[PDB]
RNA sequence: ACGGAAGGGCACCACCAGGAGUGGAGCCUGCGGCUUAAUUUGACUCAACACGGGGAAACUCACCAGGUCCAGACACAAUUUUGUGGGUGGUGGUGCAUGGCCGUUCUUAGUUGGUGGAGUGAUUUGUCUGCUUAAUUGCGAUAACGAACGAGACCUUAACCUACUAAAUAGUGGUGCUAGCAUUUGCUGGUUAUCCACUUCUUAGAGGGACUAUCGGUUUCAAGCCGAUGGAAGUUUGAGGCAAUAACAGGUCUGUGAUGCCCUUAGACGUUCUGGGCCGCACGCGCGCUACACUGACGGAGCCAGCGAGUCUAACCUUGGCCGAGAGGUCUUGGUAAUCUUGUGAAACUCCGUCGUGCUGGGGAUAGAGCAUUGUAAUUAUUGCUCUUCAACGAGGAAUUCCUAGUAAGCGCAAGUCAUCAGCUUGCGUUGAUUACGUCCCUGCCCUUUGUACACACC
């Protein structure tokens, strides 16, 4: 999420000055990361990050496939 | 503490710097040209040579006071460490800041400005000095200003 | 075992020649009065990580000045030498300013 | 700037003269044989008799030289 | 001890191992492809190794590498020239002769850096300086 | 025997003055030195002397 | 030296050729002025005005509030106690009672003797009639001969070695099984003296490349032009550094007690102290940008660059967790750190559903309410955050700056200045593209001739 806020970031201006990069929120990031390890689609990993279910791995696989070639 | 990993390491250029300056703006009439340090294994030897080795020694004890105890009461080496002994020495009078010394002093003495500059030339040839090129600003008159010069033997310039 | 060889890697790193020729001479001279294997150092190119305070503000004017530069001359021994006496090298001739990563590699 | 200077005519007229035999057509041996009769301390300047060896060996090919 | 050797091979700023894995045309290595890309800028750049040269051209060669290092921007600016020497000079071995001569012939008039192999190596400088275009930063008196 | 010599004196421009010789300059803290730019020249071999480049 | 005389040769700080602009709402900078006790001072041309760290919240703040305060050694009328010549009080002061350091002559090459002679001296030959440029660079003859310096005298450069019996942070086969599919072995921890060796990228020391050569003419080849261009380099090897010759009433006496200098210690030539102005504007000048679009927006990959500090007696301290609309608030984790805030991650790029060009979406140097940070200190808003009508220009005249491979130019980050206060400089990135290869027409700069009543030398 560190890195998640900055790259959702953006420019902003201090008036008459440049515009400057800046972070994105913090809180709905945290939030919504919550809300979604309560649901259990993401999980926290060992060693400091996160990682994918098992729900959210069936998804990537085999359902994707099938979605794709329906809609294609 | 005092230890750090690669600040320190760098930074202890000031020290030395902080030395040569000091040795330069006073020490002066001894002659000071350069610290032939030699760190022997096993025993620890700072010595100091000198063109005044006379001087140096002097009436055995009024230079010797603060030589041998300012560089141990800085920073609380154990004794024996850093010895002052003078002796005879060679090639004492085989450099450029030997010759800067020779006319500092043929220049402090007060001679003629014939005098002088025969007796300078006559040394810089018995040393072996091929050529000298040296300036001198300011005045010998009372005047705006002035900037005095020769050179003997052509040197790539610069 | 007893008499262990773990080979922990001396780093010879040294400032001035004073520091550098005693070490150095202390190293050879220990291997040649208890006659250890004949195999002598060589120098490096030194392991500069650029690190310096620098006070130059602002650009003005002309170029009337030096160079900012130093050479931590860091040497190595290529040799078969115990880890007693690469212990032993550390524990005489002592002078606070000389580095040893320990390195369990001989070669 | 695509101009020839004296400081490599003092050089070559003195190595021709001393060793007229020599000076074959290539570049290396030319180059790793003047570094070895001329001694240079100066990697501009090795870099810079090489290519004034190939100019010899050109001027050489031209033919004969005024003088 | 033992003359145990790692097999350490070169590439354009990276290395390799000297291990290569012959198959019939598969250009992947048995979890992933690497050509599904849609950049929606460089695709003609990234047509042009191929698509001017002969449409699938890998009947006969595999691209078969794991390598962490170099950057992203020299992979991608120099993987595509990389296996386009490879189809164009490697395959000498097995290409018609006369085609990849005019290949070589064509390409001699082409040579603008698009067909030129990132061979960019990373080095670092000495502190002291900084300067490249404009001037240095020093100050008065 | 005076009472109203003190002053405030922990932080700030007003409490740390230069050590040079009483100067004009020099607002660098760096390694507790504060010593000034023609002081820097006063120096003599901190700069790390060699020419090249 | 000058020439408003002639010839020859160069410069995108000169342009038949144009592009990016200032001068337009505007300020950060000093001027002169009103100035309050002060709004402290230096300098006036391509050679100051974003310069003197000068982007100043209580001694570099020099100005007052003034009851500031007696705090020197040495004859004195009976804490030298009012007064003495002056211990320093110069911290009042000039580049003009002194040097030193930088700049100008250095967008263009010129400099010096010793011999030989000529000038019955100043001086001249050497230092050049032509012929080519980044050059006194090569041919060539000569009162010429043989010698150093500016380039040549040196090294860092830019896409460099199957290379160095060099190191566990940058990694590869076999892999220690697979936790993503676990049969389609690359991998997830390299099972915390951890699957071993080492550099093949973190640390760079050597010798080595490219030279107009193999072609022909453009000089008689003795210079030099082309294209097959040959790549660690066809522009000398792109960009960078030697202040060479000898001078400047040039910035630094207020820079370190640096100069034959005017005066004092009790009313100190004010050392210090309660604080605050040092950003006040009727005015113009100068480098720096926020827009004058369907180019304003959601969603996402767009992230490929070394840059810099750390208590050692006071503030650098979390990558991650948690609360919040957000400044922000608390913990294994960082004082000897390639090691921890640092595993530095630099930014808007194409897209379609929809609103949607207008003085309205194009924005905020303008004014108001609340949320808190660094600093005793946020007052004459230091600063970011939630909201509120936008005045501001329809691309700004006369005049003036930069511009030919990492091509100017639009855009955002790293570092210095920083406790907090960038529009100030260097390096990178995204696209990496011109309108130019000739000129002396304006501007200046070097060589030759010529005249001069100038030589503190056309002010």
């Amino acid at each position: 999420v560190g890195k998640l806020n900055k790259l959702y970031g953006g420019a902003k201006s201090r008036g008459v000055r440049p515009y400057k990069h800046i972070d994105a929120s913090g809180s709905i990031n945290r939030k919504v990361l919550q809300a979604l390890e309560k649901i259990g689609i993401v999980e926290i990993s060992p060693k400091g990050g996160r990682r994918i279910s098992e729900n959210g791995q069936r998804d990537l696989d085999r359902i994707a496939a099938q979605t794709l070639e329906e809609d294609e | 503490a005092l230890i750090s990993k690669k600040r320190k390491l760098v930074a202890d250029g000031v020290f030395y710097a902080e030395l040569n300056e000091f040795f330069t703006r006073e020490l002066a009439e001894e002659g000071y040209s350069g610290v032939e340090v030699r760190v022997t294994p096993t025993k620890t030897e700072v010595i100091i040579r000198a063109t005044r080795t006379q001087d140096v020694l002097g009436e055995n004890g009024r230079r010797i006071n603060e030589l041998t105890l300012l560089v141990q009461k800085r920073f609380k080496y154990a004794p024996g460490t850093i010895v002052l002994y003078a002796e005879r020495v060679q090639d004492r009078g085989l450099s450029a800041v030997a010759q800067a010394e020779s006319m500092k002093f043929k220049l402090l003495n007060g001679l003629a400005i014939r005098r002088a500059a025969y007796g300078v030339v006559r040394y810089v040839m018995e040393s072996g000095a091929k050529g000298c090129e040296v300036v001198v600003s300011g005045k010998l008159r009372a005047a705006r200003a002035k900037a005095m010069k020769f050179a003997d033997g052509f040197l790539i310039h610069s | 075992q007893q008499q262990q060889i773990i080979k922990i890697r001396i780093t010879l790193t040294s400032t001035k020649v004073k520091q550098l020729e005693n070490v150095s001479s202390n190293i050879v001279k220990n291997a040649e009065q208890h006659n250890l294997v004949k195999k002598g150092p060589v120098r490096l190119p030194t392991k500069v990580l650029k690190i310096s305070t620098r006070k130059t503000p602002n650009g003005e004017g002309s170029k009337t000045w030096e160079t900012y530069e130093m050479r931590i001359h860091k040497r190595y021994i290529d040799l078969e030498a115990p880890v007693q006496i690469v212990k032993r090298i550390t524990q005489i001739t002592i002078e606070p300013g000389v580095d040893v990563e320990v390195v369990v590699a001989s070669n | 700037g695509r101009v020839r200077t004296k400081t490599v005519k003092r050089a070559s007229k003195a190595l021709i003269e001393r060793y007229y035999p020599k000076l074959t057509l290539d570049f290396q041996t030319n180059k790793r044989l003047c570094d070895e009769i001329a001694t240079i301390q100066s990697k501009r300047l090795r870099n810079k008799i090489a290519g004034y060896t190939t100019h010899l060996m050109k001027r050489i090919q031209k033919g004969p030289v005024r003088g | 001890a033992v003359p145990s050797v790692q097999t350490f091979g070169k590439k354009k700023s990276a290395t390799a191992v000297a291990h290569v894995k012959a198959g019939k045309g598969l250009i992947k290595v048995n979890g992933s492809p690497i050509t599904l890309v849609e950049p929606e800028i460089l695709r003609f750049k990234v047509y042009e190794p191929l698509l001017l040269v002969g449409l699938d051209k890998f009947s006969n060669i595999d691209i078969r590498v794991r390598v962490t290092g170099g950057g992203h921007v020299s992979q991608v600016y120099a993987i595509r020239q990389a296996i386009a020497k490879g189809l164009v000079a490697y395959h000498q071995k097995y290409v018609d002769e006369q085609s990849k001569n005019e290949l070589k012939k064509a390409f001699t008039s082409y040579d603008r850096t698009l067909l030129i192999a990132d061979s960019r190596r990373p080095e670092p400088k000495k502190f002291g300086g900084k300067g490249a275009r404009s001037r240095f930063q020093k100050s008065y008196r | 025997e005076n009472v109203w010599f003190s002053h405030p004196r922990r932080y700030g421009k007003g409490s740390r003055q230069c050590r040079v010789c009483s100067s004009h300059t020099g607002l660098i803290r760096k390694y507790g030195l504060n010593i000034c730019r023609q002081c820097f020249r006063e120096k003599a071999n901190d700069i790390g002397f060699n020419k090249f480049r």
